[PDB]
């Protein structure tokens, strides 16, 4: 199917061509009126056909060299990406994907799913070294593009996009560092958050809809690694800038 | 489908105003002891359970709002003679405590420790602006706006506006306060406050009185509206060389967008 797209070429892009674009692909994967407290929940299974269960996201190197990742509409994942009649797809790679995303390219699956933790082990290096923004943007389509897609360049590719997607924190971490055309790691607290997506995600469902406190509490963490707990939703917002939820429970 | 899953009993603080406090006076578990304003900390009287029927008790005694009518105080009082709807309370994410069946939210007149609290006729003042948590202590952050320039703070009952974002500038360093206020960290006397209800009004940085104009909801859409007037704080004409940021309209629009950001 000719699921839609979005695209951000870095070339000629500046701060606010980024922020356009994440806002394009939240518009897309985040649909239904299923939402508490303004922000939506990402549809699930169930509730989601085929003809949309992807989006694609084309983004274009300085060079111009163009990559283009499908997104999981049902959690913001980078399902797969394909360069100039290549495809890949995860050593997971559902039959729904490998049926359905860059028909007609060669169907080469890789070799560890998407999991973090599986891209930072096959990348020989961890979230907290491989630093993002405008140039090791360049550098990672670049190497999926050429060098046929290693974890290092997903790894890039997965918080400059989904992540920032879903955290406006991010979102600001890169529109700054494309800004000031600087590079960044990630640091404590945004790795953090990036580990507790789907945990802030059933405590702000099971407080509801225009609920404050939270039945239990986040583990986030500041910059020196101590443990920040965040109870209340104000203070998730505040400090995570979320702008997607994650489905867990429905409303009660 | 899946049904989500019903909470048990969890224990939080709650602040308000100044960055005091909720507590019972002088932790007496004994029926109809007030409720009032106090230097937080780690003590019983000081913590809330709260419960899934919608109740809020420490030492166990439920935590009722005693007489009924705008201007009744609060209190707390055993659970089962505890009067229906007198022991039933809300907590939107507005910061405020409402209590269903009256109405009338925990106000708390002035933030002077030992201020009794009490239900009064909400119209949504710093003064009615609650937050539950057990961390009591306000986050330092930037308010990044319009063109990635972070909001600048500038002298007492002067304007406030954009300027070049600096991690370093105290002007630029906001102090989150749970009343849902926003003071200067550097300074937390004097609260963003505004000038007007109607559209263009000018937002200043006057002093911090629990004022109607000094209550601020961060709307999970990325906009700062003001509680009273739905309008909401924006980057005039979007120039911002005039340097002037007002209340106006929602619009959906990036002048409009403020990204809270860590210290
Ligand atoms: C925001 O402003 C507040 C003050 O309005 C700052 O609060 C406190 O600031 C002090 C100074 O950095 C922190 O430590 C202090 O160090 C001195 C020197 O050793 C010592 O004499 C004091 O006893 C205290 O340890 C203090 O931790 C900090 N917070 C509190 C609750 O006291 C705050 O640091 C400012 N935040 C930012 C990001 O600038
Ligand atoms: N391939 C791929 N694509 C992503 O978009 C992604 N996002 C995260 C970070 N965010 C999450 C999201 C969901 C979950 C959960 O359901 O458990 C956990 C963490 C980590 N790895 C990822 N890997
Ligand atoms: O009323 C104001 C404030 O004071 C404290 O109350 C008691 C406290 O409960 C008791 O254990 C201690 O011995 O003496 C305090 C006298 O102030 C509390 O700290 C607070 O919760 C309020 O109760």
């Amino acid at each position: 199917i000719d699921y839609p797209s979005v695209s951000f070429n870095l070339a000629g892009a500046k701060s606010t061509t980024y922020r356009d674009f994440l806002k394009n692909l939240r518009d897309r994967v985040a649909t239904g009126t299923y939402e508490v407290n303004g922000l939506p929940v990402l549809r699930r299974e169930s509730e989601v056909q085929v003809k949309n269960r992807f989006v694609l996201v084309r983004l274009t190197n300085y060079n111009g060299d163009t990559v283009t990742s499908a997104v999981d509409v049902t959690n913001l994942y980078l399902v797969a990406f394909s360069a100039n009649g290549n495809s890949y797809f995860f050593k997971d790679a559902t039959e729904l994907q490998k049926s359905n995303l860059f028909l007609g390219t060669t169907q080469h699956t890789l070799s560890f799913t998407g999991n973090y933790d599986n891209l930072e082990t096959a990348a020989g290096t961890r979230r907290e070294s491989i630093e993002l923004g405008p140039n090791p943007l360049d550098g990672a389509i670049t190497s999926l593009w050429y060098d046929g897609g290693v974890a290092r360049s997903l790894l890039v590719l997965i918080q400059m996009v989904p992540e920032a997607a879903r955290f406006r924190y991010i979102e600001q971490e890169v529109r700054r560092s494309l800004q000031q055309l600087t590079s960044f790691t990630p640091n404590a607290l945004m790795l953090s958050m990036e580990n507790n997506w789907s945990s802030m995600s059933l405590e702000v469902q099971l407080s509801g809809d225009n609920v404050s406190p939270f039945s239990g509490t986040v583990q986030l963490q500041n910059y020196d690694h101590t443990p920040r707990l965040v109870d209340n939703f104000e203070e998730l917002y505040k400090i995570t800038g979320i702008a997607i939820l994650l489905f867990r429970c429905v409303a009660t | 489908g899946e049904t989500c899953a019903i909470p048990a009993p969890f224990t939080r603080r709650i602040v308000g105003r100044d960055g005091l406090c909720v507590d019972v006076r002088n932790g007496y578990d004994t029926d109809g002891t007030p409720i009032q304003l106090w230097p937080c900390g780690t003590q019983r009287n000081q913590q809330w359970t709260f419960y899934n029927d919608k109740t809020i008790r420490s030492m166990g005694k439920c935590m009722t709002a005693n007489g009924l009518n705008s201007g009744s105080y609060i209190m707390i009082t055993d659970c089962s003679t505890a009067a229906e709807d007198a022991t039933k309370w809300e907590v939107l994410i507005d910061g405020s405590i409402i209590n269903p069946s009256s109405g009338l939210v925990m106000t708390a007149p002035s933030g002077a420790s030992r201020t009794t609290l009490l239900l009064e006729n909400n119209i949504h003042a710093a003064s009615q602006g609650w937050t539950v948590s057990n961390d009591v202590q306000p986050i330092a952050t930037l308010i990044v706006g319009y063109n990635e320039m972070c909001l600048q703070a500038n002298g007492e009952n002067n304007n406030v506006w954009m300027e070049d974002c600096d991690v370093t500038s105290v002007q630029q360093q906001w102090a989150l306060f749970d009343d849902r206020t926003i003071r200067v960290n550097n300074s937390r006397g004097l609260c963003v406050t505004s000038n007007g209800y109607v559209s263009k009004d000018l937002i200043v940085i006057r002093k911090c009185q629990g004022l109607a104009t000094q209550r601020w909801f961060f709307n999970s859409d990325g906009s700062v509206v003001n509680l009273k007037s739905t309008r909401v704080m924006d980057v005039k004409e979007s120039d911002v060389s005039l340097q002037e940021v007002i209340i106006f309209p929602a619009t959906g629009n990036p002048n409009q967008q403020w990204r809270t950001q860590v210290p």
